[PDB]
């Protein structure tokens, strides 16, 4: 019983992952922003038990990494949006186990425009 | 990390086409999954030749430097887990 | 071989079946109960007979016990095992043990929540001579007084290898017999109330179920328990006890005494088990034994005619000395409301024939006691008895089971046991005593053993009237010198009323319970004489046997001594002989010491009250010189905490010269001596010469009881003068005889005491006491006068009453009434873990001389927690608690298994909480490590001196520092440098250099070392004795290191080096070799390759052909081609793993990178996962969070990384997260087992 989640909203351009059934801290979490039509790229791995992060060259200025321990949740904040995609996952801290990207994100809608 | 031929549809139970090619030497750290239209993402192949848990036992091969019925409609992306930064794939589109 | 045990109410003591808390609706106690399982909810059936007693534990050598305790009580409880080894995770006691908080959970277990794990190593189990299964116990150790007094005590059985043998389960039985007093008014639960002397927790004969089968044998694992002194003389009506391998009539037990006695049941029936001490309070200790059925030349006949008949008995046939402000008068002089010295009593009297009209030979010296009754095994004694008295008396022997009437076997009336059937002032009875085998000795003990008879129609007042006489029992003048220690209580003697009439001015003056008159007829007698009226002549070199009994009022034990002499006890020469009530022992000694001596009591307040008598004998390669004096000092009995009065004492110290001015200061090896005199050590056949000088206000003496004076002055017997006036300087000289030294079957070195004897009791409490070792053969030698093969310590257990110490009036120094802050339960004069000087090497025998002295309270029950020792008397027995009695000076040896800081207690619960405790440190000799002096872990600010020359600052004294000016240096003659390690540490050595200045070579050629614990208590390191102090040899030049070592390692936190000889200038760079207190600093074998390449394993490993960076090579400082580990790919998910095979206490991680080619690689950041199984993992969280450890900054410099608080695990993984160029690891691990 390993499950993931994500709070399923939009805003104007230029404006500022829950899980249960396992150990929230001792496992890496990874974000993703699958651009429309292309494929799946990469964000950064958050270790919710310490804060160690390894971001990606692209979202380097837009992939901040925060979380909270006594709640089992992890968020991601980005500033100044551009006019939009659709799409987290889990990796282990040691090599050998099979808890690597087994459960995937619940998907979330995201839009950037001013209708 | 690209896919070949990234577009070779089929039907239910023959030899189609879904193969991954890596930029550099990875040695073992490749995967392969499935995309459902409503956003459902699962996992199957991992560590080249290894089976999954809640997935059937039908899919899976590897060789430096390449690797790889039922609800047959997805875009198979491969996974590269050898060094940061990581990256998925290009996408092999199919339709029944 | 993993035995699992799951230990975890109201009690009235007589009502059995209150242990039905398992399942009948009809004091507060907390006891130990068992369970079936690891889920803590299911009760077991426990037998009838165990009562309150905790579960009996059985095991073997090389197994492991695994108890899980769950506290389900009001108060907290621990689990403290006796006589096994444990890991400090399992000691169940809290004290200044310097122990991580994880290892202090055991110390106190709160409601809810602890497994313990005990080891039973090969050195833990019994020897060949020992019983098949040693008797130990376990208890709660959070508040001994409380915990015991509430029901926390179970049995511990440690048997040799071979329990899985088919015992004939008709026999065996073997019931643990806790003999525990409970003081229910001072247990946990309470608000005096009463105090229950029990057997297995039941009073008044009520213990059910102890049934044994007839023609078989039963073993007894015996455990005494109790939180004050008080002794118990335990008997079984028709039966004898076999202990060690000796026929004993009683069991001599006392608080936490442990025995395995066996006895043999020849008579069908039911027999009373009971304690025999005069004090009827002691009279809950009473249980029944039922014996049943289960399933599947030529022997002499001796004839004696003995009559009970009345006489006038004189206790003092030598007039005393009317002077009555000195008690002496009261017990013996005649006048007002005092009787005197002639009391009418009844005795046993031997006659010559059936007519009883003529008396056989009386004999002065044996006064009061009846005729000597000899009888070898097999013989028969016809004791023809005629009365001639007024009350109906009787005569019956305690010792022989088979005592029927002569001719007939059937008894006159409803007489259960012949014991209470009386004889009638004018009847004759004919008795047949037949001496059988089961009454006699047992090869391993002496030829004869001492017993006694007495009337039993009314046991108490008959014996008190004077019906007593000796009965020997032996194996297949003549029999002579019989010494009867007997308090005759004339306040119970039938003739009390008659005596008043004949000897008083007016029988009118009634009073009756006037306590002076009452206590004026308690003649404290030896045989029948008092205040020195029993004088007995012996000759010189007369080889004499001594038959010794204790029958009287008495109640308390007697600790009997002969001056100047040394008897043979259990085939071993000792010096005092402790005797319980109704007990008798045979000793054997040769009268080699001319002089007048006093036999007497040592027990303080009998001895003053009359129990004396005189012994009057008289005829008819090296020289080891010690300089010792009695000098006065101040003494606080312990400074540490608790509101600090200081007391004036007087003590023995060793000096060097005849000119008593250079006092040969001691330390390290003798710090522990405390209030005790110096070790004066001789071998056998060399000579001892002590020049003794009295300083001090009062006069004092040097007496030992080995002091053997020669046959000078022939005119008469002589009181040995002794008595050194406060300034005089008497000298004692005497050769040491083979009989003053260890038998070939004892240990290399026997201990004997020495003290003043101008007032035995008063001036030991003042402080005059020391150990006199007598070593064996050619073992003790060198210029050290010591074994050196073995570390030796002396521990003197006693409870100083500073109210009794002479200088007590001189301590008006307080300001202007109960004593309980003037009494100190003090080992060697230090109380409450205050005693210093106890440092011992890892694995290395240690010999302990244990002494107690003083008042009757001192029956201490000494325990070495987590260790066991060996005592030796003709054979060698394993034990865990020796029941030290005053005046006895036993010698035991142990080796310390486990490193750490361990406690030395007295298991007398009252004494412990009153302070009677200390600790010792056992260190690994293999834990030498650099204390961080070169590595800069010790920050500059902790080094400190006293003058600096200039710019040559003490902050430079760091081994290998280079350049220009690069060290401390001072032009002052008397100087010092001082290093603050920042906390107490163990130091084993010091490495020493000195630099170059342009063209000179600067160095200390000769220094001395001072150290300190607080920062202004510096003491000079007189290491390894040598002399007044240790002069060390420094350097010979700039470059070289001189590596002096501390082989009594230094325990300190401030160390201070004093240059005494330099070339041109004192100048020093130094490094400190050492270890933490708990000996957790050493590598676990990366560098020594002690971890074979199969134990190191990783997630991947790059290989092509020319490299092959396999884990195996990732060891700190390895050199050459491809010298480190490289994961086949770089990513923060990889990990390296090490299977230690055992659980280890990892306390840090040293960590490295590698130089290769030109491109530099090292690991900037990593994390750590841990496991006990290898398939589950947890990251070492801390204060909340998943720790991220700092990394190397270069690919060559090692960096330490202490783990705090250090994890326990047998599996260790390193998870590198951020790196530089490439992941590359070399490391060491720091810790211990
Ligand atoms: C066990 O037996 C005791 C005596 O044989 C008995 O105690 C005595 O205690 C009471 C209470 O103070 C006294 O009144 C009485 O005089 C004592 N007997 C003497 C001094 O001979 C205990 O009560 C008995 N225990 C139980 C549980 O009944
Ligand atoms: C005093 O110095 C001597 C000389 O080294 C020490 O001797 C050896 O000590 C080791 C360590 O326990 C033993 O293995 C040897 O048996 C000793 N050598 C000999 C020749 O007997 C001695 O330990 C030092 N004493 C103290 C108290 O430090
Ligand atoms: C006696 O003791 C005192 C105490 O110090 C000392 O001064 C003196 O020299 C000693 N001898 C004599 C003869 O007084
Ligand atoms: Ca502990
Ligand atoms: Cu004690
Ligand atoms: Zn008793």
């Amino acid at each position: 019983q390993v499950q993931l989640q994500q709070s399923g909203e939009l805003m104007k351009p230029g404006a500022s992952c829950k899980a249960t059934g396992y150990t929230f801290s001792s496992y890496w979490i990874e974000w993703v922003k699958q651009r429309p039509g292309h494929g799946l790229e990469w964000i950064g791995e958050i270790l919710p038990g310490s804060g160690s992060t390894n971001y990606n060259e692209r979202f380097k200025g837009k992939a901040s990494f925060t979380a909270d321990s006594s709640s089992n949740t992890a968020y991601m904040q980005l500033s100044s949006l551009t006019s939009s995609a659709v799409y987290c996952t889990r990796t282990s801290y040691y090599f050998g186990s099979s808890y690597d990207f087994d459960v995937w994100g619940a998907g979330t809608t995201v839009t950037v425009s001013s209708a | 990390m690209t896919q070949s031929p990234s577009s070779l549809s089929a039907s239910l139970g023959e030899r189609v086409s879904l193969t991954c090619r890596a930029s550099q030497e990875i040695s073992g750290y490749l995967s392969w999954l499935q995309q459902k239209p409503d956003g459902t993402i699962k996992r199957l192949i991992y560590a080249a030749s290894t089976l999954d848990s809640s997935v059937p036992k039908r899919f899976g091969s590897r060789s430096g430097s390449d690797y790889s019925d039922s609800e047959d409609f997805a875009v198979y992306y491969c996974l590269q887990y050898a060094s940061y930064p990581y990256t998925f794939g290009g996408g092999t589109k199919v339709e029944i | 071989a993993i035995r699992r045990y799951y230990l975890g109410l109201s009690w009235d003591y007589r009502q059995s079946e209150l242990l039905r808390e398992l399942h009948d609706t009809r004091y507060k106690k907390t006891v130990f109960v068992e369970f079936t399982d690891q889920l803590f909810s299911v009760a077991r059936p426990r037998p009838p007979w165990m009562g309150l007693l905790g579960p009996t534990i059985q095991a073997e050598v090389y197994d492991t016990v695994v108890v899980t305790l769950k506290n389900m009580a009001s108060h907290p409880v621990s689990l403290h095992a006796v006589g096994v080894s444990f890991w400090k995770s399992s000691e169940g006691a809290e004290y200044e043990d310097h122990t991580s908080q994880r290892e202090k959970e055991d110390d106190k277990v709160l409601p809810g929540k602890q497994t313990y794990v005990w080891q039973v190593l090969k050195e833990n189990g019994p020897t060949a001579s020992d019983p098949p299964c040693l008797t130990y116990s376990y208890l709660s150790h959070v508040d001994l007084v409380k915990d015991l007094n509430s029901g926390l005590i179970g049995a511990l059985l440690v048997c040799r290898e071979g329990s899985l043998t088919r015992e004939r389960t008709q026999n065996l039985h073997e019931f643990v017999l806790l003999f525990a007093v409970f003081d229910e008014g001072k247990s946990w639960h309470s608000a005096a109330q009463p105090a229950m002397h029990t057997v297995n927790g039941y009073v008044n004969r009520s213990l059910p179920g102890l049934i044994g089968c007839h023609k078989k044998s039963v073993y007894w694992h015996v455990i005494g328990m109790g939180t004050s002194p008080e002794v118990h003389s335990i008997f079984l009506e028709g039966h004898t006890f076999l202990v060690r391998h000796h026929r004993q009539a009683s069991l001599e037990i006392s608080p936490l005494t442990f025995l395995t006695a066996q006895t043999f049941l020849m008579d069908l029936g039911q027999f009373l088990l009971f304690c025999h001490i005069s004090s009827h309070h002691h009279g809950g200790m009473e249980a029944h034994v039922r014996v049943e059925s289960c399933a599947e030349k030529h022997p002499k006949t001796w004839v004696h005619y003995i009559a009970a008949e009345e006489e006038d008995w004189d206790y003092a046939p030598l007039v005393l000395a009317p002077d009555d402000r000195s008690y002496k008068s009261q017990y013996l002089n005649n006048g007002p409301q005092r009787i005197g010295r002639k009391y009418k009593k009844v005795r046993f009297m031997a006659y010559t024939d059936e007519t009883f009209k003529t008396r056989e030979a009386i004999q002065h010296e044996s006064g009061i006691l009846g005729p000597l009754l000899y009888g070898e095994v097999g013989d028969t004694l016809l004791i023809i008895f005629k009365n001639q008295a007024s009350r109906p008396y009787n005569i019956y022997p305690h010792g022989i089971t088979d005592v029927r009437p002569l001719y007939s076997r059937r008894l006159p009336k409803g007489v259960k046991h012949l014991k209470d059937f009386p004889i009638l002032p004018g009847e004759i009875f004919k008795y047949k005593w037949t001496v059988t085998v089961e009454d006699g000795p047992t090869k391993s003990d002496p030829r004869c053993l001492t017993r006694y008879y007495s009337s039993f129609v009314n046991m108490e007042r008959d014996l008190a009237s004077g019906l007593i006489g000796p009965l020997l029992i032996c194996y297949k003048s003549d029999k002579r010198n019989v010494i009867l220690f007997s308090v005759f209580d004339e306040n119970r003697s039938w003739y009390l009323t008659e005596n008043i009439q004949r000897f008083l001015p007016n029988p009118a003056g009634v009073q009756l319970e006037d306590p002076e008159f009452q206590a004026s007829n308690i003649m404290h007698s030896i045989n029948g004489y008092v205040f020195d009226s029993l004088q007995l002549s012996v000759c010189l070199h007369e080889v004499a046997y001594w038959y010794i009994l204790s029958i009287g009022a008495q109640t308390d034990f007697l600790s009997v001594f002969f001056s100047g002499y040394t008897f043979k006890h259990k085939m071993v020469y000792e010096d005092t002989l402790t005797l319980f009530p109704f007990s008798g022992e045979t000793v054997f000694m040769s009268m080699e010491n001319p002089g007048l001596w006093i036999l007497g009591c040592h027990n303080s307040d009998f001895r003053n009250r009359g129990m004396t008598a005189l012994l009057k004998v008289s005829s008819c390669k090296r020289t080891r010189h010690y300089f010792i004096a009695a000098v006065e000092q101040l003494w606080d009995y312990g400074m540490s905490e608790s509101p600090v009065p200081r007391f004036k004492k007087v003590v023995f110290r060793e000096f060097a010269d005849g000119s008593f001015t250079q006092p040969s200061y001691r330390g390290e090896l003798n710090k522990h001596l405390g209030l005790l005199g110096p070790y004066i050590r001789a071998e056998v056949e060399d000579n001892i010469m002590v020049t003794f000088k009295n300083q001090a206000s009062r006069p004092y003496s040097f007496y030992s009881s080995l002091i053997s004076y020669p046959d000078d002055q022939e005119q008469g017997a002589e009181p040995r003068h002794n008595f050194v006036q406060p300034n005089e300087t008497r000298t004692y000289f005497w050769k040491v005889q083979h009989h003053m030294a260890p038998t070939e079957d004892e240990f290399d070195c026997k201990a004997w005491a020495y003290f003043s004897d101008v007032d035995l009791e008063k001036d030991v409490h003042s402080g005059l006491i020391g150990p006199l070792l007598i070593c064996r053969a050619n073992t003790l030698n060198a210029a050290h006068g010591r074994q050196v093969t073995v570390q030796e310590f002396a521990l003197f257990f006693t409870i100083f009453d500073e109210t009794k110490s002479w200088y007590f009036t001189e301590n008006v120094e307080r300001n202007c009434t109960l004593k309980e802050n003037y009494r100190f339960h003090a080992i060697n004069g230090y109380v409450m873990d205050t005693l210093p000087g106890l440092v011992m090497a890892q694995n290395q025998r240690i010999r302990w001389y244990l002494l107690s002295m003083g008042s009757n309270e001192n029956i201490h029950s000494i325990h070495f927690s987590g260790h066991v020792f060996s005592v030796r008397k003709k054979e060698e027995y394993k034990m865990a608690v020796y029941n030290l009695y005053p005046g006895v000076f036993e010698t035991v040896e142990m080796l310390p298994s486990k490193v750490g800081i361990w406690r030395i207690e007295c298991l007398i619960g009252e004494h412990l909480q009153a302070g009677m405790s200390t600790t010792f440190l056992v260190y690994s000799k293999k834990c030498q490590t650099p204390l961080g002096m070169a590595s800069g872990h010790i920050r500059d600010f902790q080094i400190t001196a006293s003058g600096q020359y200039g710019q040559w600052a003490p902050k430079l004294a760091r081994l290998h520092y280079s350049g220009s000016i690069n060290a401390w240096s001072t032009k002052e003659p008397f100087s010092w440098i001082k290093v603050d390690l920042l906390a107490p540490m163990i130091i084993h050595g010091i490495k020493t250099q000195g630099a170059r200045q342009k063209f000179s070579s600067l160095y200390i050629s000769q220094f001395i070392i001072m150290y300190s614990l607080d920062g202004k208590k510096w003491q000079t390191y007189r290491g390894n004795s040598t002399g007044t102090l240790m002069v060390f040899f420094g350097n010979v030049d700039s470059s070289g290191i001189k590596h002096n070592i501390f082989n009594p390692p230094i325990i300190a936190r401030y160390i201070r080096l004093h240059p005494t000889h330099y070339s041109i200038r004192s100048t020093l760079r130094m490094e400190l070799m050492g270890c933490d207190l708990n000996s957790c600093s050493m590598p676990l074998g990366m560098e020594s390759k002690a971890i074979s390449d199969a134990q190191i394993t990783a997630s991947s490993y790059f290989t092509n052909m020319f490299a092959t960076w396999s884990p195996s090579k990732a060891r700190l400082h390895l050199q050459g081609r491809s010298n480190a580990w490289r994961p086949q790919v770089n990513n923060p998910k990889e990990w390296l793993q090490v299977d230690f095979q055992k659980t280890m206490k990892v306390t840090g991680v040293t960590t490295q990178g590698v130089k290769s080619l030109l491109t530099s690689m090292y690991v900037k950041e990593f994390l750590i996962s841990s496991s006990q199984d290898g398939h589950q993992w947890t990251l070492f969280f801390q204060n909340g969070k998943v720790k991220v450890f700092q990394g190397n900054q270069d690919s060559f410099t090692p960096v330490v990384n202490s783990l705090d608080p250090p994890l326990l695990t047998r599996y260790l993984r390193i998870h590198p997260q951020s790196w530089v160029h490439q992941i590359a690891l070399r490391m060491e691990v720091l810790g211990c087992e």
